[PDB]
Order: structure tokens, then C-alpha cells, then sequence
């Protein structure tokens, strides 16, 4: 038997329907415990699943020079084996040795892009404020009532209550006029309300121009440079991961201010465990972001709600390869199996099935959607049932 | 439709009174979070501010309607609009306003001589309406100078007594127009 | 004895320098290659002897004949002793030549020229609101049109299906009309409708001026996936090279498909060289794609006329090796030399001067605004030409009616 | 010996530690000034222990004691051997106490906190247009309908001066009017009014737009002739500083006004320390703006809450030397430390690390638009009621005047 | 005697009204000769002005280590003695002793900033082109015509040409209708002018949203920063200078990112003399910047048209200083004449006096200017001139 | 008044058929730099583009309105447009229309009988004007597809010819409501 150390991270790991039901092995069920089990049968040998105390990639420590979770069970020999998603680091290469990549890898992007927000009806409604509206409507009723009580001041003038009503509702819509003030008194309150719906109309277009002209400027992530420029945007990586230590180390003069500014951010940007990382990102609402590896921002896309996305593409090449302590008697079987198992394609297969069974979701005009001026139409169609409503009141009134 | 109109002027022009006092009286004007007490859920009022769920529980303190400001003067547009806002002057003189119609329309019953009684009524009551939109307007803006805010109960009164304030003035003209119509001819 | 370099001419890897023809030896060819090369050079202790294979295809094996050519092709006959040319790591590659770790990794991506806003097309007027918008103002105009003609009819207070139909027209091109719905019934219809009008010309407005405002221009293909689908732009590979074969035997069903199209397309979208890639794309203006490694994308893109960019995610990262014969003696000091030079990270000092600090574009990225032209307002000019000319022809039909 | 150092806590050159008071000795102090002190006892070979002087002001003397206070004051007793303060290099100083060539040097800058675009004012929707043109439009308005009148009743085809009157308030407001001109000389005035008014209210449409897309904020006193004109915010300096010496002693006319106003100001302008006028500035929220050399304007805006910003162009360059007794053993070795310590570029990295790498503010720079606030537009509403008002008045007026 | 070279820059060195009539000292008339005379005064050593043959500032070779213009006649010792605006650099300060500064000096940046441009009348034609404009009125001409043809096609309609054209005109400025088409065949040319009219308003109203909005958001150069980030703008130094060989040894990141730009700019930014960086920036009207010292540019300033200004301020503290070789005899008297000039206030009195002389020059809106709208009120007027001058032309037919 | 109609009426068709006829024919319809000749000062003509002071000096060339482009088919917009700028056939049915306009109103003369003579010559007239207007937009929209493009005389007089052919256009109608007026009562 030998005790392989894995992270508990879906869909590498994932925990088994009853965790209390299901005990060693059958607790855990995932695409590397399936792995595992290829493994243990082509190399003939015996493997215990647990999960490292540690729980982490794995650290450096540049004071002790000792390594942490996966990495520091190997080194210290406690764990016979790694069978997990470690990236095959120059750093970890020196310490404990790496059988030839499993899977592919790169750094990639999580951020909740894809949120789809609907418009909601009444939006159109949202360049003037509410009270606005509440006011524009008491100002409505306000002059109608004053027009009235001006036009009947003195006894003998066709402006009654309801056609001063339509009158008023005719200037702000700005469409028609039935019917034109003649006295003084009138022509004040209708040049005065003309004034009114002239500032506000054009209030409301110009405002209107602005929302639509911000949410036409802004351009959402698109590159890692993006990224690094703007301050607003949080990217946030593993507190302690392969990245973590590639970041740090970085040459790269972009990644090396990307990696700065990291320890720079406040709050820290630096996430234990993915879940946290995952929770920050969509109570953020891309006010941070996630840098993880591609394969588990792939999972995380296919799996329900798929709120996270990719931006760009990975930014460095990487491997995931099985890690036994430096001249181990283990390593040569399975860095064999790697090269065995990859060409029986029964690894490629479980991949495959892992990502598409679990996947729920498998296009942009800057032009206003129906969507978008929905509420105008509900209130047309609903005015017109009203009318006919109303033109049959009208008609039983007639008849009696 | 012509005797009922003018029991329903007076009938209303009560009930709107009674909506603005009411309204003015009432602290429930506004639901907001405020420092006061300890971001604190409070329904500030028109004249007093209660608190709720905060440092104390129905505690209610005068509002500071002169806090320590940029423009402050005798003669400065962030004084005067704050001036106006603390004596509540337009709220008041709506009041008033409807008082003194409600008064007006009682006068035209027993003095059926003068036509220009219930004149006065209506104008008054579209005054005391116009007056309502300015004490609405002023006290928006100046609760202006994101918290979320949502207007409470004593507002929406205020908001109706205002659509009852124009109601019975376009009564009060159609009641003028009937009895000088009468003198007519 | 000197090592041959087998190295492609393909900049910024390989440059020709301006008076190169001048020059004698390695001085010819100046770039981050030669640079590299000379590092290599330097921690093998061993001279070295710049070369370019006739071909210029790093790797080019016939299936019947299963022979190698270019870069592969000098390491089989034995001619060229090591190869700094970026050669692809690719398994069949692997087994038949000898790979140190790869001093740069990059994906597959795609090379297409940029989005041109020119020629407005006839109809642009229509372009703020969506084409359902616009037919549903149509299925609206109609409703509200017969609701205000069946209320006038059903309660009277005339409004006829056709002084109906006029008095919406107007009302929605904010014309004053001189009938006007006197009914509450019919009041209600109007009051509703000139809402509705008021906030869509106000929409129209705004969303047109935000498309003046802001120029986005649509990338043709935004994805692999979307460019297989739609098929609109071309899309080719190096004749013979690592992208050519990657595809060929991909496993994916889309990458399959795009593979068997460009072999069964004529005619060939497979390009001989880099450069006759890139230029079949300018001639192309975008009826023909290219895909090819990110960094190659990368620094065309940075090379005048800043027209060729780098659209979606890259369709799988590769590395680049030095290349050696199967089991050569230089090939342990070139792999010591790549690690020693990647921790002293020589090799990424020299790709940043060489892919960004050149500076060819400077990265160029609110210009002033250009007053419309005719062009842009066309189609309302023909569609004002056109009702004129229907006018005209009713009005001679109800002429020849009037008649008879 | 051990060589005192007077170095003023001011940050970034000093800062006090989080665990300044668990720490002892030099540890207490870590800053710019400290690294450069630490740099400048290495080249010098001497054992340097970190001071503050008890007042806090780099220089202090009164004209009738002519006797130095601060770091001066410990160079002039001698209890202080060397000075890592920033120290302006003024000639008076320069007699008085030996003066290394300057480390840094940085103009005098003004420190005034960010401008607010809060509180729209009542009559802000007149914003877009200029007051001129609002005067133009009324003295238009007047013209046309006085035009139209006289038109009409010389050539008539009825328009009276109070209808001419309405019909071009009505054309203006683009609210249709029954009354249309008939006679050709009418209805040129008429057509050329329409095209005036189509112009002006699509112009203000147009430009409220751009306000309300774009938001830039004036700065109150954009230079320093400026402020000294308006004399709206009151400026300040150290009480006792190098920047209070030179405003008096200066020669410059506008500059001598700013210096005998600010001594000659009730309550005092001048401040005690720098922490006391950046507090100051924020208590005022711009009725007092601050002058202070760009080098603490800079680490301020970088701290939070980066409200204080810097404006204008420096009003003189000073440069900060070590200073050193007069005649000082010292005073060789640091000049010489400086020198190499320039050539170096080690002073330059360490101001780089402190002034920006920091990234307290990280320097935030098109947010979402918010919808207008009933403030926004409340001038309206009160012409609107106020409108109303004199209707009412103007009917009861002829009321009254129909009685008798 | 002592040869003093002296580049000819102005204010420093004028060349005199009539170049052949003046010779020797008497040739120049500047701030720097009066200068020079007032040493040559104080030390009681005759002088005598020439212009080097290089008239460069100075340069660094770094293959011979060799100086030239000014510095290199000194290095040479040809020339005894330098009076002039040079810069005191430590690379200077090494190769030839530099006297106590008579003035400070600051690398400033000079661009034509203040065109100050007018909007013109007729200006508020520009958001649609011309083209447009005029098929505005062929198709007002056309419309009118059709209406008028449709109306009167078949025999009895209150549509004249003259009604027509003015409820076409009335139409397209949306202000009013007169009288409405009645017929089918009237109905569809309304129906498709008001579609035309709609679309045209709103597009001129869109656009013209569009201009004000871009010229609202373009930020005028505030920062050396500023400069360096937009590639549009391209900041040039003299070829051969103290600020050209500051920006070079600069350890700065943002002017050592300036510094490389400059070498990596096409065409070459470096300008060979004064003159051709002040021409080049009016050519280029802002397209490209001058960086040169405060002092020169506070002179241009000075000097009609006033056309380049300042940006920020000056970048850095520089004096000029007198330049002799080291350890000349000549620089113990110069370095003392530098204090006794400077205490007399002579020195200082001569700055001032050929500034404030030579001075010919000694405030934004965004809100629309009565300029910028100009053109229509123009327009009104002369409509109005035109009604009154046809309503005496019908005044005088009704007559007769 | 009347009769005076008919002669300017006439008179006018044939100007204004002439006016079209010359701007046609003539090659000065727009003033341009062209790479044809050496960023060349070309005056371009609706049919023929004729270079000034480049590699030649007077050399007329036929144009070329299908270069190589990106859209191009037997139902394109791209093409379609080009096909209609190449044919010129508005600018010419204009021209068709005013000459058959110039028969018609001879016609009207010879018959007095057929009222419709004359209304068939203004409908033709009004037509012929829309043609041109249409004929103007289809050139400038192809032109465009900042070099400085002056429209020299050549075009002017195809916008003097629409004017022309607006009025005589009127002046047909006007007969036509005459004669049937005439013929009414
Ligand atoms: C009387 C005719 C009125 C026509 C109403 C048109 C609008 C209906 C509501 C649309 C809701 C928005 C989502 C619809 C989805 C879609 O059709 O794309
Ligand atoms: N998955 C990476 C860690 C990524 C991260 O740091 O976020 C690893 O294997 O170490
Ligand atoms: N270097 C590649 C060819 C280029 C490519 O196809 O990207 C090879 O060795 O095949
Ligand atoms: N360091 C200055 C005081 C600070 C200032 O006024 O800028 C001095 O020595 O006087
Ligand atoms: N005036 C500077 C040169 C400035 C520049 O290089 O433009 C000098 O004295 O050298």
C-alpha cells in the first residue's frame, strides 16, 4: 500500500453522495481518484486516497528552504506518493523529482463575466430618478388644474378640466395640441410648462445618451496587461500554489508588476482554498478576479451556475505530473504508466466524460434590444386594453 | 351632482386638511440609515427623526437642519433651500390654505350672496396644491443636499392631500361657474 | 569542429540585417535566435556557424516516403550539428530528433486583419434599434391604429380606419395632426401611444448618438468554433509545419473537420512560407484567416501596418526547443544552457526587446468625430425617393379611377 | 563618536513603525531619509544614531534674536552632528550651516483637496448654454415676434404683437400653434425663427449630453496668480519654514500681496506642523489651500484618502541637502556619499519605492452614469410653480379689472 | 582679450538690426552680451564675442571621450572663456569648472497649446457634411413639388406650391403644420418626408452629441507622465544638449521610458537647432512636442504670436554657470563676479528688463459660447432684414 | 400670364434638358487628387476622368466603377450600387424624361382636345427631377466608397437642371389646373 496525498478540489476530487456512508477510496470520487485506480492497476501497486493536513500546492519557505501540503509530504517521505494536479515547477523539479505530464495546463483568468443581467421592464424609466417622475406627474396635475382655474377665472375659454388635462399631457408629449391658450393668464401657464417639458424631454434624452454611451466604452477584460492596468479589478491567486511561487519568480517585466501589486492590494487578494476564491469572485461581482489554472476554470464553466469565466487564453505553458521524493523506486513505474495509460486513451476517455457529463452550458449587438424598452410596450398594449375597457362603459352609459 | 359637489368639496376639503396635518405631524416621512444611532434603519420624520434598531429603540431627536457647511450666509442658495427646508413653511402654508378654504366653502352655503366666496375656496385650494409640490420639491432636495432611501407613509399622504387639494379646487370652480351661470341670464 | 546552425529566417528570430550583404559570417542575420544562439554558444564552449535550410520548413515528412525536411531534414542527414530555430515540440518530431527544454512556449493562435467601419451600408439608419423593435413599432402602429378606430366607432363622441392609421403615423413622427380623439376612450389610446412614441425617438436619438460617440468594430471570426461554423473566412496553415500535422491528427470533431476542409480546399489555403501567409491575408481583406503560433502573431502585429492582429484564445500552447540530432553530444550542454540561461532569465530580457520594445506600432490606441456623409443617411434619402415615386403612381391610379 | 542625526517624522522620509515602541534605537524610524542615512554612514564609515528635534521645524529664526531653531538650532548648539532632514537649501541657511550638494530637488507646489461635483445648484439645467446666448435667445425672441408684428400689419395677407408674441414662444418650445403666418414676408420670419430654434434646442440637448457623459471638475485656484487674485481660498505656510522665508523676502509683486496677507491674517494662516495644514485644508474643504513643497504634495495625494492634490506649476524649485555644522569634519565625507550615491542611482530607487511603488491611492483614474436627481433639475420645477403663481396673480388682476 | 563662445539663441544672443552694419561685439545685442559686458566690467578683462562653429550645446562621445560646441573649445582650450545658457552638469563639472549659476534653470515642455482657435460661423452645419445639406434641400424642393403635383393631379386640396413648400419647411423644423394632407397619394409623401425629417434631426442632433462629447473628453498634456503614455504626441530635445544627455543618464523610470521612446521615434524627434524645434511644433500643430528649459521657453512665450506655452512645470533644478577649463586662472575672478553681478541686482534688472520688453502677451467654459452658435443667429437676422425688405416689396405691389 | 406659362414652360424644358445634356457630356463633374497620374489635381466627370498636371497634362481615361473590392457578385449592395453609378442611368432618364416632357407640352399645343397632354409633360417634368436627385445621391455615395474633393461646374449644372425641371414642373401643373378649369363650368 502506498499513501497518496490529493487535494479534495472538483473535479480532480470530489466528495462521494453520503461522506459518512462511503469510507478509504469510495469516499472520494473524482478523475484523479479514477486516475489513481488506472494507475494501481497497470503499475500493480496497492494505493491509499487521504487528504493532506496542510491542504495546500504546496509553499516556499526561502529561511528553512522546506515545502508545504503535497510538495511537503513527499520531501519529508510521510506520503509515498503525489497523484494530484501539481504543476511541475523548476523549484519542485529540485526537491522531489516529476513523472512526464498527465494533462496540459496553463495560468488562466475566473471572472463572473457572463452574468447576462436582464434590462427589467420600467427601465427605460431609469435616466430620470423616481421622484422626478413623481413630480413630473404632480406638475402635470398641477398646471391642467391651474390652466382650468385661469381659463373659467372670469365668467363670459374652451379649455374645461379634462381637455386642460389633455391639453398639458399633449405639450409634454410634446405630439399635439387640440387646442391653444388665448388670455394672458392662460398663455403663462402654457409658455411655462412648455419650457418645463422642453428642459425635461431633453434632460431625459441627454441622460439617456450618457448610460448608453458608458455601457458602450467599457470594454471588459481582454488580456492580462488589461488586467495589471486597471486598479478597480482585483485578480487574486492560490495564497499557495505553483502560480503563487511562477508569479513571484516571474521575469516577465508585466507579470513582475502583475505580482507587486498583489501584495500591494488591500484587502489581500490571496484566496486559502479555491471555494473561497470562487465565493470572493461572485459577492465581487468582478470587482476581483481569479487566477487559477485553465483546466479547473474549464470545471467551473461547464458545472451549473457557470457564473465564472475565461478571459483571454492561459498564459504560460504547464504539466500536472505524478510526484514521488527524487529517486524513488516508485517514480520509474509510474512516470512509464504516464507514457502506457496516456496511449490506452482509458485517461484521455475519463477526462473527457468527466467534463462533458457535468457540463449544464454548452452573440453581442450594441443595438437596444426589445428587452431593453419592453416596459414601453406593456404600457402600450396595457393603455390600449384599458381604452377599450373604457370605450365600453362608455357604450352601456350610452344605451342607459 | 350640483348640491352633492359642494357637500363633497367640503367633505373633501377636510379630509385633504386632515391628510397635511396628519403628514406634517407624523415623523414617518422618510425611512433611511443614518450616523444618529448605532447606518442605523430610522424614519425621519418632516420635524423629528426617531430611530430604530440602533443605539436606542424609539428614541426621537430634532432634526439638524443646519449642519457644518461650505455656503453658509444671511443671503447663500444652500442656506435658503435649508432655511425653507427646516421651517417646512410650504407644508404649513398648504394647510393653512386648505383651513381657510375649508372656511371659504362653509361661508358660500350661508352667504349664497357672493359668488367670489367659493372663488376664493377654489383659488385657495390650487394655491394650498402648488404650495404642497413646493414643500415636496424643497424637502427632496434637500434630504439630497448609495444609502438607499424609500419614502414612508407620511409622505404618500402629504402626496395625496395634494391630489384632493386640486380635486376640490376644480369642484370649487365648477361650483363658481354653476352659481354664476345661475346669476347669468 | 564548428557547429551549423540550421536556423529559418523568420523575424524577429532571424533578421537580415541592412547591410548583411556586406557583412561576412554569422553578422548577416541579426535576432533574438542569433542572440540565443550566441548564449548557447557561449555556455558550450563550442563555435558556432549560422546556416538557413533551403526549404525554410522546419519540419516536412511525406507519410509514404517518411522522410524529414528543412530543420529536421539537416539533423537526419547529419549536415547541420544543432538547430536554434523555434521548432515546435510535437511527439512525432520527439521521437525522430533530440529537444531540449523549450526556451519559449506559445499557443496556436489566429492572424486576421482588422475590422474597417467604412462603406455604411444602405438601411445604417435603422441600426440603433434592433431589426424586432422595429417590427414591433410596425405591429404596434397597426394596433393602436384599429383600437383607436374601433373605440371612436363603438363609442362616438370622425377617426376612420385610414384618419386612424394617419393620426398614428403622425403622432409617432412627433407631425402635429389637426384631428385629435375627443373620447376618453379614444384619449386614453393617444395619451398611451404618444408615450410610447416619445420614449423610442428619444431611445433612437440616444443609442445613435452613443454609436457616434464610440467606435467598436465586430472582429469577423471571434472564435475558432464561430469561424468553422459560419465558414466565411478561409482558414490555412503552414503547408508543411507542426500546425498542418497537429491538425490533421486532432481528435477534436471541429479541428477535424477544419483539417479535412483546408486539404479538400482548392484553391489550397496551405501557404509556403510565414511571410506569403500574411500576405495572402492583406489581399484576402478578410475572405482569407491564418493560423499560426501567438508569438509569430505577436510580432507581425507589432511590424507596420499594425493591420494583422490576434483574435480568441490560443487553440493549444506548444514549446520551442533547440533541436539536436537523436542522442548528439551537444544536445546535454545546449539542455544544461537552456536551464542555466532560463533561471538567469537572459532569454526573456532578450524576447522583450526583440517582441515589444521595437516599438514598430507603439501600441497606438477618442479621435475626433467626422461629420456624416452621405452614405451614412442614404437609405433614408432612397426610401424618400421611393415614397415620392409610390405617391406619384397612386396618385395616377386614383386619377384613372376618378375617370371611369 | 557616534554622529546625532535631527530628522523631522515626516512621512515618507521618516515614518514611525507600527512597532516603533517595541523597537529601540534607529529601528523606531524607518523612511527614505532613514535608507539615505544608513547609505550615507556606510560611505562616511561612521556610526549614525537617528533624532528629532523637539520643535519639529527644520528652520526657525526671529529677526531680532536671529538665533536658529530646529535642525539648524541642533547644527548651531552642536548637539546634532549631521542632518538627514530635507532641509531647503536657502541662502540664509546656506551662512549659517554647511550644506551638501542637494539629494533630491522639488519645486514649491499648492495642496488643495479634490473638487466636488455634489449639489447641483438650482438653475443648472441653464448650464449647457452660456449666459450670453440665454440673453441672445430672449433679445431673438423679442426681435421676431417684433419683426412678424410689423410685417403683418404693413403687408398683410391676425398677428398682433401679443399673438406675434406667443407664436414665437410657441415656435420656440417646438409646441405646434393654430396661428401660422400666411403672407410670404411673415412666413420668411416664421421659417428662419424654426431654423434658429431647431439649432438651439438640439445644441442644448446635445451639449447636456456631454456634461452629463463626461465629468470634469474646475479646479478652484487653477495658479497661483490666481488664487492671489481671487483671494477666495486662504494660503498658508510652515509657520516657521524655508517657504515663509522666501514669501517674505520675495521680490515678485504678487508674491509680496500673498506674504504681508498671510502675516497680516486673522486667525493665522501659518501652521504649526505639516500633519496641522493638510488638516487644515480638509476642515476648510477648499476656503484654505495649502503651499508646501511637491515632494510632500506627492506622498500625500499617494496616501489615502486622496483627496489633496497638487496644482498648478511649482512657483520655484528648491533642492534638500544633508546639513552639516558649519566647518563640519562630516561635511566632506557626505558630500562626497551624495555624489557617489547619485551616480549610483541608489537614492533615486529609493525615493521611486517610497513616493509611487507604494500605491496607497494606486492612482485611480468613464463610472456609471447616475440618473438625474430631482436637484438636477429642481430650477425648472420652481420656474415652473413660480410660473403658475403669476398666472393665477395676473388672472385675479383681471378679474378685478373686468368688475370695474 | 579673451574669446568667449556663445551659442546665438535668443533673448541670450539677438542678432542686431543690420548684421553687416554692426561687427564684433556690437554685431549681437542680447541678454547674455549685456551679460558678458557687465564681467568683463566687474573682472576688468577685455572680451571679445564670437559663435562657436559647431553652435551645439555640447555632446558625449563616449568611443574618445571627447565634448563638443561650447564644452569642446574649452576641453580644446581654443576658446578661454564660455558665457552662455550651459547647464552645469556633473559630466561637465569633470571636463571644464563651472562659475556660481547667474540663473536657475528647469527641463520645461513647449507646445503650441494655445491656438486658441475660433469656432466660425457656420460652424453649426459641421455634424453633417455638406453633401447632406444641399440633398436637404433638393429633397425639400422635391417633396414640396410631389405634394403639390399629388394634390392638384386630379380636378375637384388646400395644398398650393407655395402651401406645399410650407408645409414641407414647416415638416422639417417639426415647429408646426398649417393644413394636413387629406389624399391617399398626399398621405404616403407626408407620411415619408416626416420619416426623413425624423432620422435627419435626429441624426444631426446624435452627431453633434457626438463632437462636443469627444472634445469634452480630450485632457490637454498636464504631466511629463502624460507625455510619455500617449505615443500621438511626439516630445523632442535638442540633438546635442545638457537635458538630452540628462535624459539618457536618467535613472527615472518614467524619463528613461521617455528617453527610449525617443530613439524608437520615426521620424527622429531630435532637432539640430532651436529655431527648427520651434518651426517643427507649429507644423505639427501639437502632433509633436518641444522639451528644452524653462527659461528659453518663458521667452517664446513672451514673444508675439505667443504660440507655444508651458506644460506643468519644469521637470528638475539646472543653473547656468560661467565655463572655463579647470584650474584656469580666469575662473577664480568669474566664480567671485558671479556673486558681486548677482548682489549689485544688475544682473537681475537685465533678465527683467528683455522679458517684460519683448512681452506682447499677459478661463474655460464648456457651456456652448455665442461663437460657437454664431452662424444661426446671423442667419435669423438676416431673415428677418429679408421679411421686411419682401413685406415693402408687397407694401408697394398692393399699392398698384 | 397664361399664355406667357407656356412659352417659359417650353423655353425652360429645353434649357434644362440642355443643362443635363452638357453635365452628362461634360467631364468636369468633380475636382480631385487621383493616383492615375503623378496624388494628381484630376477634373473627374461622371463618364470620363481627365488629369491637369500630373504625369500627363489634358489625357481623358475612361474610369474604372469596378476596381477590386470585397463585396462583388450579381446581388451585391457593394455592386449594385457601382452598376447604377457605372450605367449613370438616373442622370440619363432625367434626361429622357425632359426631352419626352419638351414632345409633350409641344403636344399640348397642336391638342388643346387632350387636357391630359400637358399633365403627362409636368408628370414626366417632376419625375425627371426625382431621377436627378436620386442620379446625385448614387454619384456622391459611390465617390466616397482626408483627400480634399471640390464638385466642379459640370454638377452644378445637373443641380441647376433638378430646379429647373421642379419648376417646370409647377408651371405644367398650373396649365393643366387652367385648361381643366377652362373646361370645367
Ligand atoms: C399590439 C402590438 C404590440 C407588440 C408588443 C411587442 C412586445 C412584446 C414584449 C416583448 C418582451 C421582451 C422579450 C421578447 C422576446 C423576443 O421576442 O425576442
Ligand atoms: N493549481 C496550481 C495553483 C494555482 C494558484 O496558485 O491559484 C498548482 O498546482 O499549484
Ligand atoms: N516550427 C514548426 C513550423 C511552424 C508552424 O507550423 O507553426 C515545425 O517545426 O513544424
Ligand atoms: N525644510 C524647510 C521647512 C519646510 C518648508 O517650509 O518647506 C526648512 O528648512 O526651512
Ligand atoms: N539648454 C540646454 C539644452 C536643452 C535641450 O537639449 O533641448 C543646454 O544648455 O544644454
Amino acid at each position: 500500500t502506498y499513501i497518496v496525498t490529493t487535494i479534495l478540489e472538483d473535479p480532480y476530487v470530489m466528495l462521494k453522495k453520503n461522506a459518512n456512508q462511503f469510507e478509504g477510496n469510495d469516499r472520494y470520487e473524482g478523475y484523479c481518484v479514477e486516475l489513481a485506480a488506472e494507475i494501481a492497476k497497470h503499475v500493480g501497486y496497492s494505493y491509499r486516497l487521504e487528504i493532506v493536513s496542510d491542504g495546500k500546492y504546496g509553499a516556499r519557505d526561502p529561511d528553512t528552504k522546506a515545502w508545504n501540503g503535497m510538495v511537503g509530504e513527499l520531501v519529508y517521505g510521510r506520503a509515498d506518493v503525489a497523484v494530484a494536479p501539481l504543476t511541475i515547477t523548476l523549484v519542485r523539479e529540485e526537491v522531489i523529482d516529476f513523472s512526464k505530464p498527465f494533462m496540459s495546463l496553463g495560468i488562466s483568468i475566473m471572472i463572473k463575466k457572463p452574468q447576462k443581467s436582464k434590462p427589467g421592464v420600467f427601465s427605460f424609466l431609469d435616466p430620470l430618478a423616481y421622484e422626478i417622475w413623481m413630480c413630473i406627474v404632480f406638475a402635470y396635475i398641477g398646471v391642467s388644474v391651474v390652466l382650468f382655474l385661469v381659463s373659467r377665472f372670469s365668467p363670459y375659454n374652451e379649455f374645461g378640466i379634462f381637455n386642460s388635462l389633455w391639453f398639458s399631457l399633449g405639450a409634454f408629449m410634446q405630439q399635439g395640441c387640440d387646442i391653444s391658450p388665448r388670455s394672458l393668464s392662460g398663455r403663462i401657464v402654457g409658455g411655462v410648462w412648455w419650457f418645463f417639458t422642453l428642459i425635461i424631454i431633453s434632460s431625459y434624452t441627454a441622460n439617456l445618451a450618457a448610460f448608453l454611451t458608458v455601457e458602450r466604452m467599457v470594454s471588459p477584460i481582454e488580456s492580462a496587461e488589461d488586467l495589471a492596468k486597471q486598479t478597480e479589478i482585483a485578480y487574486g491567486t492560490l495564497e499557495a500554489g505553483s502560480t503563487k511561487e511562477f508569479f513571484r519568480r516571474s521575469k516577465i517585466a508585466v507579470f513582475e508588476k502583475m505580482w507587486t501589486y498583489m501584495k500591494s492590494a488591500e484587502p489581500s487578494v490571496f484566496v486559502r482554498t479555491t471555494e473561497e476564491g470562487m465565493i470572493r469572485v461572485r459577492k465581487s461581482k468582478g470587482k476581483y478576479a481569479y487566477l487559477l489554472e485553465s483546466t479547473m476554470n474549464e470545471y467551473i464553466e461547464q458545472r451549473k451556475p457557470c457564473d465564472t469565466m475565461k478571459v483571454g487564453g492561459n498564459l504560460d505553458s504547464k504539466g500536472y505530473g505524478i510526484a514521488t521524493p527524487k529517486g524513488s523506486a516508485l517514480r520509474g513505474p509510474v512516470n512509464l504508466a504516464v507514457l502506457k495509460l496516456s496511449e490506452q486513451g482509458v485517461l484521455d476517455k475519463l477526462k473527457s466524460k468527466w467534463w462533458y457529463d457535468k457540463g449544464e452550458c454548452g452573440d453581442k449587438t450594441s443595438a437596444l434590444s426589445l428587452s431593453n424598452v419592453a416596459g414601453v410596450f406593456y404600457i402600450l398594449i396595457g393603455g390600449l386594453g384599458l381604452a377599450m375597457l373604457v370605450a365600453l362603459i362608455e357604450f352601456c352609459y350610452k344605451s342607459r | 351632482e350640483k348640491g352633492v359637489q359642494v357637500l363633497l368639496t367640503t367633505i373633501g376639503a377636510f379630509a385633504a386638511f386632515g391628510l397635511m396635518t396628519i403628514a406634517i405631524s407624523t415623523d414617518y416621512w422618510l425611512y433611511t440609515r443614518a450616523l444618529i444611532c448605532n447606518g442605523g434603519l430610522t424614519h425621519s420624520g418632516l420635524w423629528r427623526i426617531c430611530c430604530l434598531e440602533g443605539l436606542k429603540r424609539g428614541v426621537c431627536v430634532k432634526i439638524n437642519h443646519f449642519p457644518e457647511d461650505t455656503d453658509y450666509d444671511h443671503d447663500s442658495a444652500e442656506y435658503l433651500l435649508r432655511v425653507v427646508r427646516a421651517s417646512s413653511i410650504f407644508p404649513i402654508l398648504s394647510a393653512i390654505l386648505l383651513l381657510l378654504g375649508g372656511v371659504c366653502v362653509a361661508a358660500s352655503r350661508v352667504y349664497k350672496s357672493k359668488r367670489n366666496i367659493i372663488l376664493g375656496a377654489g383659488i385657495l385650494f390650487v394655491a394650498a396644491g402648488l404650495s404642497n409640490i413646493i414643500g415636496v420639491i424643497v424637502y427632496i432636495s434637500a434630504n439630497a443636499g448609495k444609502n438607499h432611501y424609500s419614502y414612508g407613509w407620511s409622505f404618500y399622504f402629504g402626496g395625496l392631500s395634494f391630489i384632493l387639494a386640486e380635486v376640490i379646487g376644480v369642484l370649487a370652480v365648477n361650483i363658481y361657474i354653476e352659481r354664476s351661470r345661475e346669476a347669468h341670464c | 569542429k564548428t557547429v551549423v546552425v540550421t536556423t529559418i529566417l523568420e523575424s524577429p528570430y532571424v533578421m537580415m540585417k541592412k547591410n548583411h550583404e556586406m557583412l561576412e559570417g554569422n553578422e548577416r542575420y541579426e535576432g533574438y535566435c542569433v542572440d540565443l544562439a550566441a548564449e548557447i554558444a557561449k555556455h558550450c564552449g563550442f563555435k558556432y556557424k549560422l546556416t538557413i535550410v533551403g526549404d525554410g520548413k522546419y519540419g516536412a515528412r511525406d507519410a509514404d516516403t517518411k522522410i524529414w525536411n528543412g530543420m529536421v531534414g539537416e539533423l537526419v542527414y547529419g549536415k547541420a550539428d544543432i538547430a536554434i530555430a523555434p521548432l515546435t515540440i510535437t511527439l512525432v518530431r520527439e521521437e525522430v530528433i533530440d529537444f531540449s527544454k523549450p526556451f519559449m512556449s506559445l499557443g496556436i493562435s489566429i492572424m486576421i486583419k482588422k475590422p474597417q467601419k467604412s462603406k455604411p451600408g444602405v438601411f445604417s439608419f435603422l441600426d440603433p434599434l434592433a431589426y424586432e423593435i422595429w417590427m414591433c413599432i410596425v405591429f404596434a402602429y397597426i394596433g393602436v391604429s384599429v383600437v383607436l378606430f374601433l373605440v371612436s366607432r363603438f363609442s362616438p363622441y370622425e377617426f376612420g380606419i385610414f384618419n386612424s392609421l394617419w393620426f398614428s403615423l403622425g403622432a409617432f413622427m412627433r407631425q402635429g395632426c389637426d384631428i385629435s380623439p375627443r373620447s376618453l376612450s379614444g384619449r386614453i389610446v393617444g395619451g398611451v401611444w404618444w408615450f410610447f412614441t416619445l420614449i423610442i425617438i428619444s431611445s433612437y436619438t440616444a443609442n445613435l448618438a452613443a454609436f457616434l460617440t464610440v467606435e467598436r468594430m465586430v472582429s469577423p471570426i471571434e472564435s475558432a468554433e464561430d469561424l468553422s461554423k459560419q465558414t466565411e473566412i478561409a482558414y490555412g496553415t503552414l503547408d508543411s509545419g507542426s500546425t498542418k500535422e497537429f491538425f490533421r491528427r486532432s481528435k477534436i470533431a471541429v479541428f477535424d473537420k477544419m483539417w479535412t476542409y483546408m486539404r479538400s480546399a482548392e484553391p489550397s489555403v496551405f501557404v509556403r512560407t510565414t511571410a506569403e501567409g500574411v500576405a495572402r491575408v492583406r489581399k484576402s481583406k478578410g475572405k482569407y484567416a491564418y493560423l499560426l503560433e501567438s508569438t509569430m502573431n505577436e510580432y507581425i502585429e507589432q511590424r507596420k501596418p499594425c493591420d494583422t492582429m490576434k483574435v480568441g484564445g490560443n487553440l493549444d500552447s506548444k514549446g520551442y526547443g533547440i533541436a539536436t540530432p537523436k542522442g548528439s553530444s551537444l544536445g546535454t550542454p545546449v539542455n544544461l544552457a537552456v536551464l542555466k540561461l532560463s533561471e538567469q532569465g537572459v532569454l526573456d530580457k532578450l524576447k522583450n526587446k526583440w517582441w515589444y520594445d521595437k516599438g514598430e506600432c507603439g501600441a497606438k490606441d477618442k479621435e475626433k468625430t467626422s461629420a456624416l456623409s452621405l452614405s451614412n443617411v442614404a437609405g433614408v434619402f432612397y426610401i424618400l425617393v421611393g415614397g415620392l415615386g409610390l405617391a406619384m403612381l397612386v396618385a395616377l391610379i386614383e386619377f384613372c379611377y376618378k375617370s371611369r
